């Protein structure tokens, strides 16, 4: 799941860090968090039940 | 807790280029093409600094979209592309991603996701005379949308009457090629302006 | 198979190939309206370059004894991209070639494999590479394929190429 974009402009951090100034990175941090997250909630669930 | 190991020191390996290519002749230019026949140039082979067109402000526009204005200068790009034209003073804001307007849909228009920068600065007094420039040509009459990065060259007439307009060359069967008007006579909005757009 | 060539349906990419033995067919012609009128696109490698023009040549054929060239081409005027470089053919020998078209930029694949020929189209497994790719920026929608008529001092040579 670390090879999607989840709609941001990219899928790796550093780029995104060596193109664009912190206000606009910003919001590309906060979707990409947003995914991470959710997934891994969803492994924790599945492991718990079984 | 957690333990890492921080690292030591920093490494960078560029190629072993050194030519002062081209911008001058780009932006220092003598005359440039009409707005529907604008002139593509490469860009290649290069070691360009960018920040030296910083010491010169004398451009009104200089907006970037996919990249700041200061992180140019430890990148490296390739198909460097050039555009050059001159347009009226109130056509600036069509220019970008998306607009609604003539030239938008008749002349030049960028796609959705562009990754450049667009500049823009005035030319008044080279580029007018009293008694009228009219040796500027751009395109008012077209049944089509064009795709962006497409050129259009016709000087064919349109089909505009309601009769086959081969034998009506005249009227009722407009030709779809007009010439703007420049003078120092006018104020703000209908003198020429300059535009240079970069394609990474 | 030609035995001694129209215009043939583009806007969807072609694929062109010829695998048997390859020393006659050499150019291609592209455009919307074939002719001297609107904007034409020439692409000439016989055996010594490549020649790549986009212009309005004159479409005056057979090309006998770089050599004789302006068979297809009389005069450029008013046009704008020129180009020159190394060929890329050679002189049993499968060649595959991908015209494509996005946002203007023309993309050329090619393949190179030598074989021996029993077969006028094998089984084999193919995978294509990237060799050229340039900025047109034209409107094409037709296309054709030259067929040189050589001169192998024989009153032109026996035209059997095949595609
Ligand atoms: C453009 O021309 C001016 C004229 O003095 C010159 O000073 C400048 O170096 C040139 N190049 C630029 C602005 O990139
Ligand atoms: C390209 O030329 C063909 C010629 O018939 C025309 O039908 C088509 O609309 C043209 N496309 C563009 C994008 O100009």
């Amino acid at each position: 799941q670390l090879s999607s974009n989840f709609g941001a402009i990219s899928s790796v951090l550093n780029d995104i860090l060596s193109r664009l100034d912190p206000p606009e990175a910003e919001v590309q941090i906060d979707r990409l968090i947003t995914g991470r997250l959710q997934s891994l909630q969803t492994y924790v669930t599945q492991q718990l039940i079984r | 807790s957690n333990f890492r190991v921080q690292p030591t020191e920093s490494i960078v390996r560029f190629p072993n280029i050194t030519n002062l290519c081209p911008f001058g002749e780009v932006f220092n230019a003598t005359r440039f093409a009409s707005v529907y026949a604008w002139n593509r140039k490469r860009i290649s082979n290069c070691v360009a600094d960018y920040s030296v067109l910083y010491n010169s402000a004398s451009f009104s526009t200089f907006k970037c979209y996919g990249v700041s204005p200061t992180k140019l200068n430890d990148l490296c790009f390739t198909n460097v592309y050039a555009d050059s034209f001159v347009i009226r003073g109130d056509e600036v804001r069509q220019i970008a991603p998306g607009q609604t307007g003539k030239i938008a849909d008749y002349n030049y228009k960028l796609p959705d996701d562009f990754t450049g920068c667009v500049i823009a600065w005035n030319s008044n007094n080279l580029d007018s005379k009293v008694g009228g420039n009219y040796n500027y040509l751009y395109r008012l009459f077209r049944k089509s949308n064009l795709k962006p990065f497409e050129r259009d060259i016709s000087t064919e007439i349109y089909q505009a009457g309601s009769t086959p307009c081969n034998g009506v060359e005249g009227f009722n069967c407009y030709f779809p090629l007009q010439s703007y008007g420049f003078q120092p006579t006018n104020g703000v909005g209908y003198q020429p302006y300059r535009v240079v757009v970069l394609s990474f | 198979h030609a035995i001694h060539n129209p215009v043939l349906p583009f806007n969807d990419g072609v694929y062109f190939a010829s695998t048997e033995k390859s020393n006659i067919i050499r150019g291609w012609i592209f455009g919307t309206t074939l002719d001297s009128k609107t904007q034409s696109l020439l692409i000439v490698n016989n055996a010594t370059n490549v020649v790549i023009k986009v212009c309005e040549f004159q479409f005056c054929p057979f090309l006998g004894v770089m050599e004789s060239e302006f068979r297809v081409y009389s005069s450029a005027n008013n046009c704008t991209f020129e180009y020159v470089s190394q060929p890329f053919l050679m002189d049993k020998n499968l060649r595959e070639f991908v015209f494509k078209n996005i946002d203007g930029y023309f993309k050329i694949y090619s393949k190179h494999t030598p074989i021996n020929l029993v077969r006028d189209l094998p089984q084999g497994f193919s995978a294509l590479e990237p060799l050229v790719d340039l900025p047109i920026g034209i409107n094409i929608t037709r296309f054709q394929t030259l067929l040189a008529l050589h001169r192998s001092y024989l009153g032109w040579t026996a035209g059997a190429a095949a595609y």
